[PDB]
């Protein structure tokens, strides 16, 4: 009831032993009470790293999108080593969403090792059961065996109606996913924990299908975009193995479901000027001359037997001497081009001088072997060249035309496929013009390039008119390596030129704050050259690919020096030092911020010979290479862009939390108030708040003004209320609950952004017997639910929303202002829910959590706190606080990564992914949050390190003085594999 | 409760063998953040395993060449005595030599 | 009281009857998903004579229930588990026990 | 948008006159040539004469019979008349309202791809 505080553990340790004499009763009582719950102390257990590998195939569904709805692929297992380590070998196959599938190596929800399951964005299936939302659900299958060598998992994705179906060795499984969110792009994905050899089979040459694709399901190989080659890659990597060493990699420029939709500019509404009749006539005549000339130049040389037969299609010279239908077909030719010009902002003009007379109106070849052969090309390229601005306008017009063509085809029902197939209405050039291959781009602008330059020759006046906090990734040295004296030198190679700021940052560095924008960093951005301490300052010059910066700090002289390829980057004033005066402060750390699609090499200098250009700059100037004698590679910390709930700081310059006491006719409530509302620099954005302690539902779901004590002692309905202070509009309030894996920092949030998936178990006949639902947050829509009213929009009532939760039945009913809202939820057994509210501030006082009770209702303090399980007095213990969803948090990069070998074995043999060498980490599970971290990550989390050390001493004290019974009890918690790993662990 | 005595036997002296050479290799980052925090737990484990009599004569011989190869080698480049040691390491070494 | 959930089938013909040693690599996990036991961390298969009453009754039944090389899930209800008092400092009283049993060999 | 309502084709002996009717209702452009594009069992879709909006005949690869295609432009109902049925005409017939009249294309490639396909009617030949 007061948080993890180590003096209480010290008190317990004092209880264990008195002046070298063990109190057996106290030791046994402590071991009997604190330990079996496994809910207060930080549990630790040896877990195994899990790596996810995907194909680059992305398939999605959107309104008007080109992407096909039904897709299908296979995974052929060829080798599994069950229990290579002490833990079972993880192996799952399924789909996953590009929007929120972030399987960072090490740590994660639950006990870690997240794969194709373990979150609501990705859905998987091992041999026995499927996996989503970190919930395992047995599904009936004929073999009913875990994924073993020689097993073909055939996975089908239906997007028209949401469904992910599985087929194990031909016979389908009896249960599938359904009714999930379709935002983002789906991709095949296999997750494994070493000892795994799998073979991707995507149809066609990229893996021949062992079993037939279900009718109407296209092979997955058909969705590889024309600009990319099919290959197997990890989902999200912050590191890579390049020839010089570990290459740090920034975020990815991942596509979206709305990227595949075509969006053109309307041209029919555009009116046509008299320049139409003035110029478009001769322009269309030039286009006819173009077609005629290309056919006269062999291939389609015309013959008089028929006007437009095979290969003799040109007819009636270069003039539009055609009957009225074909005449209009030739007339509107440049007219539609004029419409696209006036829609995209190009301006129609006229030949003020004798531009047309200067144009010779006769092709230089002048072969004209036939009367139709006559082709009067004006040599418009010869007279007026094509400006690059004009070429970019040609590209925009081609993009508009191709996009409206894509719209025409998708209205007709033409999806995209890499293999060209007319009766299936699938083409390989049907993607939007941005994702078009360059050959098709040239094919589309073949005539436009000339048409536009002929517009110029006729004297025209034509002229030229992702997610926030995931933009960059910051890698910094560990805070245990803060240099406070001396002269140091660390290098950074720029493999991809871009926004990859590099420098020295203080140990207290904000992860979400851009590197160098605040005083906590001193960096150099080589994209344009500018240095950053408090802002951009012109310095040095931009780098190139392969350029290395030998960043230097002299803490004796209080200077920082950047240099590029051994040549010191001079400042604008002319001095070599970028920062002439820096305070030592609390130290400095090698830091870098890579942008999206950026690759760097942060070479600290473990090997001085590997450190290039150091003899030129740094050696014999008195610069020790940073981290030179340190035998282990320096552990780095990357700004993990995964939203995570952290307690609201008391020093937050925009929000404050008030612990208002109980008093009478009022429950204990936690008020949230905007500190700087209605003033300059007022941060008005979506706020995700939860209570730090969760309520856990009754495990076995049993059927199950004066207050009645018997009913309050037998009841399992524990709830509270949320009071929305007057001034905060109800349209931006979301009262409800969150599961402990809610990780959505969506600035534009509503109930349609809520993660959800219905897992449906049916039998062999197909009849449904289970329709379980999964969601990461169960909140009534305050954003749409409120009392009506013509005036008094700032109503005097606070819209008190009570959150009736039965732990036994599972009924999550919501009430508002004394009336029962129609919204009600029903969740599975063994679910932890945090009382959470999402609000957009609109007033000085916005909302508060009223932790109280009602008639025959027992308070939420009973729900979270076991000591007050039968106490009807509402309470606010110091543990129960308000936590806000942080966007970015620092995470330690693992010392070693699972080496996965992927290669295209053959046409039959498909793709081959093999992981053999095992890797394990000692996880630390936070029992009330259902999240695990690396126990090596505690080197910077000194708040948890002290508590865990005191927990170790408490164990060592309860097993003290020959208490072998408690020693056995301790072996269950801290086992000898964990002990031996801690013995051999160096970091 | 029983833990493999052979496993702890070989692992204790192997870890201490790596530890003394790690210290002699001029480790800017010690195993536990300091020379004290690198040697003290290992020396506690070694002293306990030696007083329990788990270690055989050949393992004791390697521990002798660990402590000082000057004389203990029968007829570790630098012994654990010669290198600079904090007071806790000195205390644990005093127990071992006792 | 006890149900066997086949994770991976074995041979399905030789079942351990009364009178021989049962060699098993179990992974005892709690009611709550919180693991309290496993043998592969000790790197030692749990060898016990069948019918001599030195495992919990539930585990004893679940072991005769399966065959060689046949991975299974032994669900041991508190009635066939420690039950009223539990295991001091290991298993809380009145808890369901859930076992990833693996009969690797017999002698 | 441009939907080609394609009426069924009767079954009748070789050498029998049959009129195939299809209406390309939609955008008033890119419908000038409503020639059929009949796809044979196991073979590539052969091209029937794509007459212009003024019913200008052209040579096609499937002109072994008459293939007298007369689109009534009063209601944009292409009437491909087939007086001489043959064992080639037993195919699934597909009216095509494409932009290029008589295959004449002084335009660009996206424009050439402005072809609206038909429903399809198998006109078997006895």
């Amino acid at each position: 009831k007061h948080g993890r505080n180590h003096k209480v553990l010290d008190v317990l340790c004092s209880l264990c032993v008195c002046n070298g004499v063990a109190v057996r009763s106290n030791q046994d009582l402590i071991t009997e009470n604190l330990l079996p719950g496994r809910e207060l102390l930080l549990q630790t257990n040896l877990i195994n790293y899990v790596t996810s590998i995907r194909p680059n195939i992305f398939v999605g569904r959107a309104e008007g999108s080109t992407q096909y709805g039904k897709w299908y692929f296979e995974v052929m297992v060829d080798e599994v080593v069950p229990f290579l380590t002490a833990q079972a070998t993880h192996l799952r196959v399924g789909w996953a969403l590009t929007e929120g599938y972030s399987p960072y190596p090490g740590g994660g929800e639950g006990w870690g090792g997240n794969g194709v399951g373990d979150d609501l964005y990705s859905y998987g299936f091992d041999g026995l059961h499927l996996w989503t939302g970190h919930v395992a659900r047995p599904v009936t299958s004929p073999g009913q065996h875990l994924l073993a060598p020689e097993d073909v998992v055939s996975c089908c994705l239906d997007l028209s109606v949401p469904s992910i179906s599985f087929r194990i060795n031909g016979c389908p499984v009896q249960g599938v996913f359904e009714a999930f969110n379709l935002d983002g792009l789906f991709f095949p994905v296999v997750s494994f924990s070493a000892g795994v050899k799998v073979r991707f089979l995507l149809g066609g040459r990229h893996g021949e299908f062992k079993f037939l694709p279900p009718p109407g399901y296209a092979p997955c190989h058909e969705a590889v975009l024309p600009r990319e080659r099919l290959r197997l890659e990890p989902i999200k990597e912050y590191r890579r193995e390049g020839p010089r060493g570990p290459h740090l990699v920034g975020p990815s420029r991942c596509l979206s479901h709305t990227d595949f939709v075509p969006c053109p500019v309307d041209t029919v509404q555009i009116v046509l000027p008299p320049h139409l009749e003035r110029i478009r006539e001769k322009l269309a005549e030039n286009i006819h001359e173009l077609w005629a000339l290309t056919r006269i130049e062999q291939g389609w040389t015309y013959g008089p037997v028929r006007d437009d037969n095979k290969r003799l299609h040109p007819c009636l010279v270069n003039f539009h001497s055609l009957p009225e239908p074909e005449r209009n077909y030739n007339l509107q030719m440049s007219g539609e081009t004029l419409k696209t010009l006036l829609a995209l902002g190009c301006h129609v003009g006229m030949a003020d001088e004798k531009a047309e007379d200067n144009l010779k109106k006769t092709k230089l070849p002048k072969t004209y072997m036939m009367s139709n052969g006559y082709k009067p090309a004006p040599l418009d390229l010869s007279h007026v060249r094509l400006t690059p601005a004009q070429t970019t306008l040609v590209d925009r017009l081609a993009e508009n035309g191709h996009n409206v063509w894509a719209r025409d085809r998708v209205a007709q029902g033409w999806s995209y496929s890499a293999v060209q197939d007319i009766p299936a209405r699938r083409n390989p050039r049907l993607v939007p013009y941005r994702l078009l291959d360059e050959a098709t781009k040239r094919s589309n602008r073949d005539s436009l390039c000339q048409a536009v330059r002929t517009l110029l020759g006729y004297g025209y006046n034509i002229e030229p008119p992702q997610s926030r906090w995931d933009r960059v990734r910051i890698f910094r040295a560990e805070k245990s390596y803060t240099v406070q004296s001396g002269r140091w030198y660390f290098e950074f190679e720029a493999v991809t030129t871009g926004e990859m700021r590099v420098g020295w940052a203080r140990p207290e560095l904000r992860p979400d704050v851009e590197l160098g924008a605040d005083e906590l960093a001193y960096v150099f951005n080589g994209h344009r050259g500018q240095r950053w301490h408090l802002g951009s300052e012109p310095f040095g010059r931009p780098w190139q690919s392969g350029d290395v910066v030998g960043c230097m700090i002299d803490l004796t002289e209080n200077t920082i020096i950047f240099t590029l390829n051994g040549e010191v980057l001079m400042s604008d004033s002319g001095s070599e030092t970028a920062f002439r005066e820096i305070e030592i402060g609390d130290g400095f750390l090698p830091v870098c911020s890579l942008g999206p699609g950026q690759v760097g090499h942060l070479n600290l200098g473990q090997d001085v010979s590997s450190l290039r250009f150091f003899a030129i700059c740094g050696l014999q100037e008195g610069f020790e290479p940073f981290a030179i004698n340190m035998q282990r590679p320096v552990t780095t910390w990357f700004s993990k862009s995964l939203p995570q709930f952290e307690p609201v700081p008391p020093e937050h310059p925009h929000y404050e939390v008030a612990r208002m006491d109980g008093t009478v006719d009022t429950p204990p409530c936690l008020r949230l108030a905007h500190r700087t509302w209605g003033s300059q620099n007022s941060l008005v954005e979506m706020l995700f708040l939860r209570l730090s302690l969760p309520v856990q539902f009754h495990q076995h779901f049993r059927c199950t003004n004066r207050d009645d004590p018997e009913i309050i002692l037998n009841t399992t309905t524990y709830y509270y209320s949320v009071r929305v202070f007057a001034g905060q509009e109800p349209s931006c309030v979301w009262v409800g609950w969150v599961t402990p894996d809610y990780h959505q920092h969506d600035m534009n949030f509503d109930l349609s952004k809520v993660r959800a998936v219905t897992v449906t178990m049916g039998d062999e006949q197909g009849n449904v017997h289970s329709s379980l639902k999964c969601s990461n947050c169960y909140m009534v829509w305050g954003g749409d639910f409120v009392s009506p009213g013509q005036q008094g929009r700032i109503s005097h009532t606070d819209l008190v929303i009570g959150c009736l939760v039965d732990l036994a039945t599972g009924l999550m009913t919501f009430t508002a202002n004394g009336k029962e809202s129609n919204t009600f939820f029903q969740v599975e057994p063994n679910t932890k829910l945090f009382p959470a509210v999402f609000v957009l501030p609109t007033h000085q006082n916005v909302i508060q959590f009223e932790l109280g009770k009602q008639k025959n209702i027992m308070p939420l303090s009973a729900a979270m706190f076991l000591s007050e399980r039968k106490n009807p007095a509402p309470q606010c213990p110091p543990r129960l606080e308000v936590q806000m969803l942080m966007p970015v948090s620092w995470s330690r990069m693992p010392n070693h990564f699972l080496q996965v070998e992927t290669r295209r074995a053959g046409e039959r043999l498909g793709w081959a992914v093999q992981c053999q060498d095992p890797l394990t980490m000692m996880a630390l599970h936070i029992p009330e949050e259902n999240r695990c971290m690396d126990i090596l990550e505690l080197s910077e989390r000194l708040d948890l390190q002290r508590f865990h050390s005191h927990t170790l001493r408490l164990y060592r004290a309860v097993c003290a003085l020959g208490n072998n019974r408690v020693a056995h009890a301790l072996c269950s918690h801290v086992d000898q594999a964990q002990l031996l790993h801690a013995l051999e662990d160096a970091h | 409760p029983a833990i493999p005595l052979e496993a702890l036997r070989d692992k204790a002296l192997r870890m201490l063998g790596e530890a003394v050479r790690d210290g002699g290799q001029h480790a800017r980052d010690p195993v536990g953040g300091s020379v004290e925090f690198q040697f003290v737990p290992v020396l506690k484990l070694v002293s306990t395993l030696l007083v329990m009599g788990i270690f055989g004569d050949e393992d004791v011989k390697q521990i002798l060449k660990m402590i000082e190869p000057e004389v203990f080698t029968e007829e570790l480049e630098e012994g654990l005595l010669q290198m600079k040691l904090p007071e806790s390491v000195k205390l644990q070494m005093c127990n071992l030599l006792e | 009281g006890v149900e066997i959930e086949t994770i991976s089938p074995g041979d399905g013909r030789t079942f351990p009857k009364k009178g021989q040693t049962c060699v098993v690599h179990y992974t005892g996990m709690l009611q709550n998903g919180k693991k309290f036991d496993s043998s592969r961390d000790r790197n030692k298969p749990f060898k016990f004579r069948i019918g001599k009453q030195e495992v919990i009754k539930g585990f004893e039944e679940g072991a005769a229930q399966m065959s060689l090389g046949q991975r299974a899930k032994l669900t041991c209800t508190p009635d066939v588990a420690y039950g009223a008092t539990g295991h001091p400092g290991v298993i809380p009283p009145n808890a369901t026990l859930i076992f990833d049993v693996e009969l690797l060999n017999l002698e | 948008q441009v939907q080609l309502q394609e009426s069924g084709g009767g079954l009748m002996q070789a050498g029998g006159s049959l009129r195939l009717s299809c209406t390309a209702s939609g955008s008033i452009f890119s419908i000038n040539s409503m020639g059929w594009y009949r796809q044979a069992p196991g073979k590539q879709r052969e091209l029937v004469a794509t007459i212009t909006s003024g019913n200008s005949i052209n040579y096609a690869d499937s002109v072994k019979g008459r293939f007298t295609i007369s689109r009534d432009n009063a209601k944009n109902t292409v009437y491909l008349q087939m007086n001489s049925l043959k064992p080639e005409d037993t195919a699934v017939y597909y009216c095509n309202a494409d932009r290029v009249p008589n295959g004449y294309n002084p335009w660009g490639t996206p424009n050439d791809e402005y072809d609206y396909w038909g429903q399809g009617t198998q006109v078997t030949v006895s």
